[PDB]
């Protein structure tokens, strides 16, 4: 169990760092953070019934 | 910069409607500059004669 804990922390945190790097790259790619926030509002809208 | 889109949805972080509004804004800008320029020309000395 301890072995699994120590291995899980590293595997999970590596996956997180990949995620954050990809997010910031997405912002810089699309333009302003707020523009990607607007498209995020539209996608959240399509995700609800609105 | 290039976009290669016939109807661009999101480029540089801007929505499809935002792009249309930006083009409309540029048209209005250019027409405003031309209009002011022609006003200054109509008030110019060269148009008095």
């Amino acid at each position: 169990w301890a072995q699994g804990r120590e291995h899980v922390v590293g595997v999970l945190q590596a996956e997180l760092e990949q995620c954050q790097a990809a997010m910031k790259a997405l912002e810089n790619s699309v333009g302003g953070r707020k523009k990607l926030k607007e498209v995020m509002s539209f996608v959240d809208k399509a995700r609800k019934g609105e | 910069i290039i976009v290669e889109g016939d109807h661009p949805s999101g480029a540089g972080g801007f929505s499809a409607a935002l792009l249309a509004r930006g083009r409309e804004a540029v048209f209005l800008r250019d027409r405003a500059d031309i209009l002011s320029l022609r006003i200054q020309a109509a008030k110019s000395r060269q148009c008095k004669t």
